[PDB]
């Protein structure tokens, strides 16, 4: 499993939440921006690794980091189909 | 003791004057007009052109071309003469000691370059510093693009003005330094 | 109408799309500027302007064609040694190309005749126009004006389409009409224009110069006004092929015309045929498939097909009057149809996966699987069969056991099914030979073309291989389960899932190209070398051949390091010793050039755009020093159009190369 | 023009003494076709310009 | 919509207000519309006044040239080889130190006119004996200085080009067997094909 870190520079876009793939975003109330929310990784273990999350979050540095880790993978981070790890 | 042998080949001037700084008392070359590999290697250029001459008619167009051609080669010849070349490849060298008085030397055309390439740098730079746009950059403005081309002319006495009153370089906290090395 | 052709939109760069709306914000702006250029479909406006500019295109390059025959005519008529190539073909070599005394570049120009000195054009140009009854000079002008006028008559129909045709435009739709004219008006009523002009132009004149009149009472005779000669005035009854013409080595004309016109009546009645003929198979297909990409992909890969028949029928079915001689023309005219086969194929399979990306597939994509891994295991089979049958042979003849490797004078492959295909030629039982070269003696098929013939049919599976599974894959796939919303060119969808790089059906291409240029060099030199091996040569009176290889062929290519001993360095000697030597300078130069380009395109290939971007980021450090802000931002290549950039450069260096390589070797021994 | 110099009407110049129909390909490489050439050019630029300016309206 | 006094199928060149030509306004290209036209008019002026110098010189040197100990080419354009380098130097620094302290230092299309905005062709060189005229034939002497200029522009061009058609001195005009000019010997393409070298 990769590691999805969100940062206080978050300003509550929702886009990161809209562009990922299997549902590892999501977006919680907070009080750190003008739009009161920012996001949360709650389910990083279905986190493909994809970082279109990054391609789509506009903060001048992404406020959503992903951070890749090969000797950890996972069936779910590996996207396997052809074969059942479970 | 013969340093030719001593050295495998290689010969040493063995003599500290001041007046065999020049390249043209170096015993490696040696001026064209009188190098046997110099004569060689120019009629064998002239005897394969005359040769290809031969092949055409004798009043046909490629004949003449011919005759210019064989002219060119004999005044190349002449011409390069006076250039220093080895005393073993009879290719004539360039100097880049910093002569200024020699055939083939290269202080002119590095003065000749350096000037111009100056100011197509200057004129490029005061369009920019003038046109501080993108719409500017993709749409040229024509004729202020070509006023700084006619105006980089002057570039060595104003960028060395700029330089020396503080108008060319900008101080490193003005300008993006590059990635982050640490923060924790 | 044309009131709204306007040049308000000529400085407005990047119009058409409207992603580049923004302005030229950094330098990617250009480069998407110029990959949009010519994709009507994503650009702004209706579908009627898809229709327009594609329509329109399509004249404007044909102007573009016209313009380029026209060119190749008056180079013909002012600038050619055409006369005494007429005059004499067998000893001058066809030049309609010169070189400017400037920089040296006379030394390029060479001995082509007794009057003139250029540049040997290879392209057949001339046995084309004695083919087609030129003889004077004010025939290849008024050629080259009817092309000039060609090109301005198309150039302005694609002006005027673009405002004739509206938004209720549907005649490019009417599928229907567009085959029944094309067929039959243009293969059917234009093939039998094209015997007629042969019947009255050809035979009326090739005869009379095959007669030995090359002067032709000049236009006294030329000048048609012979019609006491017969349309078949010398068939000599035989088989069409079976008996070539003894003095322009090539097919009688005559028989040419005869092919001409009942190939148009054959057309003519096949337009007849498809008022009632088989149907409603094809017909899913037939609705499935009205689209521009699909047609293009189907119209590209049928024209490369007809590309490679083209090629390795020009050039042992010699139709034209003194070409199989010219021994460099025939190379060349085989190996350039080879290259655009090659090339057009692999578009057909770009567009087939635009097509479905754009469009929706049909049946055959649910059981991808199958398809594209009994391709694989097909793939994996004939290069572990064909290729390793050459490593074995090398293995142990650099072992010293001639006797176990796969020759003629060992374990032999026969070549069953060549060797009983008779059938094509039947030629009889010995050669033809015009003029101390040999016209075509049937390539005797060993171990060596069995061997070399898997090799093309193993590489050719396996650019398929790749252009199958970028189509099949493009919706979806197993690995991105949304490759539809990604579009069709895309660098990847992200490092995750171990990895993603290069799974776009513009990838796809991106690969298919490189095992292309793979599959048809091994085709070129199988060619240029089996062809001087075994076919092209001198000749002994005593009926013994000397061919140009000496028969390396046989003895030679059942190891690897027979083509590169034999083929890459033994007949490299022509254009690597080219120095100075006036015709083939620029041959040398161009090999040199052609392998900086190649190993120029691997800094493209092996790289990533994000060290490029962080150097552009340390040199725009120094610029932004200097106060040097270049607004329109430097960025590096995109991924995609870094792959572009490095298989281009790889491709043309590599043709280059070869080019070079066949060329300087061909012109150096005729 | 063809009138005059199909009627004799020649320069004072031995290297006129040609037909009205060699006379194009004779001064054009005697030379004074090319000049012709560029003062019609310089006029046709002006009437270029004049072209330009009526079209548009400025004049 | 008023047109040129000079070419009357053209508009009036706007910008051209009296300088010189007030009454004859001639810019068909329209280089006033495009650039400073005070540095136009310092360029024509620059330009008119070398070339009177030049006319000068050029007709002087075939016969009351030769310095003592100069040597005396009788073709002027050879005159710049067949001179001492060392006055030629020193004409040269003498010229571009005339050229760099007119204008203090704004020797420059862009900073010509930036600061000191004084007159189009104004170096306070002789001003004494103008000024004089009441600002009415001053504009006269003016016109005539500008008329002289093109005049020596257009006659210095002539006799460069007259002495590379006749390959020898200026004065003896249509020298003795020069039976008219067709010295240019540069190949072209349309010389090619018409002198027949290429084809065939
Ligand atoms: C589209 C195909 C095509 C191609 C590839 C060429 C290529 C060439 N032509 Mg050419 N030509 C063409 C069409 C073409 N032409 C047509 C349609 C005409 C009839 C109008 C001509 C008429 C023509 C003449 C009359 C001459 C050439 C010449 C040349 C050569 C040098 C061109 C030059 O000096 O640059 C010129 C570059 C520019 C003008 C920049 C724009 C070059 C190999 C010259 C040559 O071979 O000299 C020996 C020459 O004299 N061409
Ligand atoms: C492949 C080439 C091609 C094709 C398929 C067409 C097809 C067409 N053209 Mg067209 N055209 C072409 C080349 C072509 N043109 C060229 C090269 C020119 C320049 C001379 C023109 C100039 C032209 C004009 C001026 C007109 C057409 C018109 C037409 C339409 C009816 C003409 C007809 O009956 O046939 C038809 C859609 C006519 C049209 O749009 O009908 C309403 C019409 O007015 N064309
Ligand atoms: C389709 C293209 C085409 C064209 C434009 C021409 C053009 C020509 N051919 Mg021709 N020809 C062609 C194809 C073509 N040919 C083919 C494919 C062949 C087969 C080898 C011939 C065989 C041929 C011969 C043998 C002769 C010509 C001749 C001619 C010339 C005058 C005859 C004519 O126009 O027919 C006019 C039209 C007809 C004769 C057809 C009338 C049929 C009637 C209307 C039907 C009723 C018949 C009745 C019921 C019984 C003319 C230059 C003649 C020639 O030399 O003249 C210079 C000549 O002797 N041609
Ligand atoms: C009945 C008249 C006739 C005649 C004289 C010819 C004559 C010819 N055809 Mg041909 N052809 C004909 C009818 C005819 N064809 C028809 C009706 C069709 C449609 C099926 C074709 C389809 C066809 C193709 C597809 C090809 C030829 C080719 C050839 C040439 C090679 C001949 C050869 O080696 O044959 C040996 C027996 C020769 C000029 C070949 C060619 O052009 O070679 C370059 C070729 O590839 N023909
Ligand atoms: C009839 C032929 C034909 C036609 C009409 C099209 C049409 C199209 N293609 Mg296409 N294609 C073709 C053949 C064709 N292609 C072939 C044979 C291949 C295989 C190589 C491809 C591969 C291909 C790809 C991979 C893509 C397209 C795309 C497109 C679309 C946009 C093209 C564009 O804007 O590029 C603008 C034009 C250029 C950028 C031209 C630049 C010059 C090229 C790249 C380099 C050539 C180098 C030159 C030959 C050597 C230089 C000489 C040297 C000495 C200096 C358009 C629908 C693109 C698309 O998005 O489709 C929707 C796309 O991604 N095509
Ligand atoms: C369309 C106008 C036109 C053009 C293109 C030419 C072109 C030519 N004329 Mg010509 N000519 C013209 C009008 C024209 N003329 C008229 C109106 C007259 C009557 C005065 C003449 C009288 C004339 C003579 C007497 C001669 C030529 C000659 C020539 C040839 C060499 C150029 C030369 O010396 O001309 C000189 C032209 C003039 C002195 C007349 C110019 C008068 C007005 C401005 C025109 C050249 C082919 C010469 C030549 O080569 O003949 C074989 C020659 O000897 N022309
Ligand atoms: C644009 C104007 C112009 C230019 C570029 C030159 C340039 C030159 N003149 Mg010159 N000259 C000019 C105007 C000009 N002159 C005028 C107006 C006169 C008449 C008074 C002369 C009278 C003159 C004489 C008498 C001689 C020259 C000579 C020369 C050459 C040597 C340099 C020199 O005399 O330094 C002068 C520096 C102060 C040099 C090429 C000399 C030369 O080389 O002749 C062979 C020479 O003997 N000139
Ligand atoms: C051809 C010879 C030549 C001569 C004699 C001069 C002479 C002069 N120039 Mg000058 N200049 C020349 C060529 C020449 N220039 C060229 C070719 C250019 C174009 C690049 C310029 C561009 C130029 C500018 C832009 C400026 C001058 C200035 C000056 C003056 C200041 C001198 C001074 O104080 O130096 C002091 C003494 C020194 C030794 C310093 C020189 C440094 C050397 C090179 C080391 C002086 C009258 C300046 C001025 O105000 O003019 C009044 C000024 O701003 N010049
Ligand atoms: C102390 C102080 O302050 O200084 C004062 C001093 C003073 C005197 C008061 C001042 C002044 C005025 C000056 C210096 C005025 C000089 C004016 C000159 C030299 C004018 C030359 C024109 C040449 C022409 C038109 C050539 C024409 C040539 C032609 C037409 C040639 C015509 C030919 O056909 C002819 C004739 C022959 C053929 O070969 C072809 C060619 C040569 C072309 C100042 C400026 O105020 C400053
Ligand atoms: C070198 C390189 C760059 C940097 C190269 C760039 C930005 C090319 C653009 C440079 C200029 C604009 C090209 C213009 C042409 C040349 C200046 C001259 C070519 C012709 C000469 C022979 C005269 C990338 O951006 C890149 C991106 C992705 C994968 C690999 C690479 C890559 O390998
Ligand atoms: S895209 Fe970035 S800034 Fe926007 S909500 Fe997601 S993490 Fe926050
Ligand atoms: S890397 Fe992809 S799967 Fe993982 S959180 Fe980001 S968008 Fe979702
Ligand atoms: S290396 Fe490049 S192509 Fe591969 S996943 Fe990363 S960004 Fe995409």
């Amino acid at each position: 499993s990769h590691a999805v870190k969100i940062y206080d520079t978050c300003i509550g876009c929702t886009l990161c939440v809209r562009a990922c793939p299997t549902d590892v975003l999501e977006m919680v109330p907070a009080s750190i921006n003008a739009a009161k929310q920012v996001a949360s990784s709650p389910r990083v273990e279905d986190c493909v690794g994809c970082k279109r999350c990054e391609t789509a979050c506009p903060t001048d540095f992404l406020s959503i980091r992903v951070y890749l880790q090969d000797n950890e993978e996972t069936q779910y981070s590996l996207g396997l189909d052809l074969v059942d790890w479970s | 003791a013969k340093p030719l042998e001593m050295f495998g080949g290689v010969d040493i001037d063995l003599e500290d004057t001041p007046a065999h700084w020049t390249i043209k008392a170096s015993p490696v070359l040696e001026p064209c007009k009188d190098n046997k590999k110099f004569h060689k290697k120019l009629k064998d250029e002239l005897y394969k052109v005359k040769k290809n001459q031969q092949k055409f008619a004798e009043g046909s167009a490629a004949y003449a071309r011919f005759n210019k051609k064989i002219k060119m080669i004999e005044l190349r010849e002449t011409a390069y003469g006076d250039r220093l070349c080895g005393k073993k490849d009879g290719l004539p060298r360039t100097i880049a000691t910093g002569e200024w008085n020699v055939r083939g030397s290269a202080m002119w055309p590095a003065a000749i370059f350096l000037y111009i390439a100056g100011w197509i740098g200057w004129a490029g730079r005061s369009y920019l510093i003038r046109t501080n746009d993108a719409a500017k950059e993709i749409n040229i403005d024509v004729p202020l693009a070509v006023t700084c081309m006619a105006s980089g002319f002057s570039w060595p006495v104003a960028a060395w003005q700029e330089i020396v009153n503080g108008e060319m370089a900008v101080p490193n906290d003005q300008i993006h330094n590059g990635g982050p090395w640490n923060q924790s | 109408i044309f009131r709204y052709i306007n040049t308000t939109l000529w400085a407005k760069a990047g119009h058409f799309n409207k992603a580049l709306s923004k302005g030229a914000k950094t330098t990617t702006w250009i480069w998407n500027l110029h990959d949009y250029a010519h994709d009507f479909d994503i650009q702004q406006r209706s579908t009627g302007l898809i229709a327009r500019k594609v329509f329109s295109s399509n004249l404007a390059h044909l102007s573009l064609v016209f313009f380029w025959i026209s060119g190749m005519h008056l180079h013909g008529a002012y600038l050619s040694n055409y006369d005494i190539w007429l005059k004499d073909p067998k000893s001058i070599t066809p030049s309609s190309h010169l070189a400017y005394s400037l920089i040296g570049q006379d030394i390029l120009n060479s001995y082509t005749s007794e009057y003139f000195s250029g540049i040997t054009i290879t392209s057949g140009f001339f046995q084309l126009y004695r083919s087609e009854g030129i003889i004077t000079q004010s025939q290849l002008k008024y050629a080259c004006a009817t092309s000039l006028i060609a090109t301005l008559i198309c150039l302005s129909g694609s002006y005027l389409h673009m405002q004739l045709m509206s938004k209720f435009t549907s005649f490019y739709k009417k599928f229907q009409s567009l085959s029944q004219d094309h067929l039959i008006i243009i293969f059917g009523s234009r093939s039998t224009s094209l015997s007629a002009h042969q019947i009255h132009k050809m035979l009326p004149a090739n005869p009379l110069l095959d007669s030995g009149i090359s002067k032709p009472s000049i236009l006294q005779v030329i000048s048609n006004s012979l019609s006491y000669t017969l349309a078949l005035f010398s068939t000599n009854l035989s088989s069409t092929g079976k008996l070539l013409n003894p003095s322009t080595r090539s097919v009688f004309l005559s028989q040419v015309a005869a092919h001409h016109k009942t190939t148009g009546v054959v057309f003519i009645t096949l337009g007849l045929i498809r008022f009632l003929t088989m149907y409603k198979s094809q017909f899913s297909i037939l609705t499935s498939y009205i689209d521009y990409h699909i047609v293009l992909s189907i119209n590209l890969a049928l024209i490369a097909s007809l590309s490679i028949i083209v090629a390795d029928h020009l050039t042992r079915t010699p139709i034209y009057p003194h070409k199989s001689t010219s021994y460099p023309t025939i190379l060349c005219l085989s190996i350039h149809h080879a290259w655009l086969s090659g090339f057009l194929i692999i578009g057909s399979g770009a567009h087939a996966s635009i097509f479905n990306l754009l469009g929706s597939p049909t049946s055959e994509i649910r059981h991808r699987d199958p398809i594209y891994s009994h391709l694989i295991w097909v793939c994996i089979a004939i290069g572990l069969h064909s290729f390793s049958l050459y490593c074995h042979n090398d293995t142990l003849e650099a072992l010293g056991r001639p006797e176990d490797i796969f020759h003629d004078n060992s374990i032999q492959l026969k070549a069953i099914f060549a060797k009983q295909s008779f059938l094509r030629a039947e030629l009889q039982p010995d050669i033809e030979m015009l003029d101390k070269k040999i016209i075509r003696i049937t390539q005797e098929l060993g171990t060596a073309d069995f061997i070399v013939h898997h090799i093309h049919a193993f590489t050719i599976h396996v650019t398929l291989l790749i252009l199958s599974k970028g189509v099949l894959y493009a919706r979806n796939s197993r690995f991105v389960s949304d490759k539809l919303e990604l579009g069709f060119t895309y660098p990847c969808d992200g490092p995750g899932r171990g990895g993603t790089c290069q799974i776009s059906p513009w990838d796809h291409l991106f690969s298919a190209v490189f095992w292309m240029y793979n599959c048809l060099n091994v085709v070129t030199f199988h060619y240029f070398w089996k062809m001087q091996s075994d076919v092209w040569g001198f000749v002994s009176i005593q009926k013994h051949i000397s061919h140009y290889s000496q028969g390396d062929f046989s003895v030679n290519s059942i190891t690897i390091n027979g083509w590169l001993r034999n083929l890459l360095w033994s007949e490299a000697s022509q254009v690597i010793q080219s120095y100075a030597l006036s015709s083939i300078c620029p041959y040398g130069f161009i090999f040199l050039i052609g392998h900086f380009i190649w190993a120029f395109s691997l800094m493209f290939l092996f790289s990533g755009r994000a060290y490029w971007q962080e150097l552009i980021e340390s040199i725009l450090w120094s610029h932004h020093k200097l106060k040097i802000i270049p607004h329109i931002q430097p960025r590096a290549l995109s991924i995609s159009q870094g792959r572009a950039v490095g298989f281009i450069h790889y491709t043309l260096g590599g043709i280059g190369s070869t080019w070079a390589f066949i060329i300087s070797r061909l012109l150096v021994l005729t | 023009g063809w009138i005059a110099t199909d009627l004799g009407m020649r320069l004072p110049g031995p290297a006129y003494q040609v037909s009205t129909l060699e006379a194009h390909d004779a001064m054009v490489k005697f030379g004074p076709m090319a000049q012709i050439l560029i003062w019609l050019g310089i006029i046709e630029v002006f009437s270029f310009l004049a072209i330009t300016n009526m079209m548009e309206g400025t004049t | 919509k008023e047109t040129s006094a000079s070419v009357p199928f053209l508009p009036k060149p706007k910008n051209l207000a009296g300088w010189v030509g007030g009454e004859t306004e001639f810019d068909p290209i329209g280089f006033s519309n495009w650039f400073d036209m005070k540095w136009l008019r310092e360029a024509e002026l620059k330009h008119g006044r070398v070339c009177m110098m030049a006319t000068v010189g050029f007709v002087l040197q075939p016969y009351i040239g030769a310095y003592p100990g100069v040597e005396m080419p009788a073709d002027s354009l050879q005159a710049v080889y067949a001179a001492p380098s060392e006055a030629w130097f020193a004409f040269i620094f003498a010229a571009g130190y005339i050229e760099s302290s007119s204008y203090n230092g704004k020797i420059t299309q862009l900073n010509m006119f930036e600061d000191s905005d004084r007159v189009p062709g104004n170096l306070g060189w002789g001003s004494t004996r103008l000024e004089g005229m009441s600002k009415e034939e001053s504009e006269l002497m003016q016109l005539k200085e500008l008329k002289n200029g093109r005049l020596a522009m257009l006659a210095f061009s002539g006799m460069v080009h007259h002495n590379i058609v006749v390959k020898g001195a200026l004065f003896p005009l249509v020298p003795d067997g020069w039976t008219g000019p067709e010295p240019w010997a540069v190949g072209s393409i349309m010389n090619n094909x018409x002198x027949x070298x290429x084809x065939x």
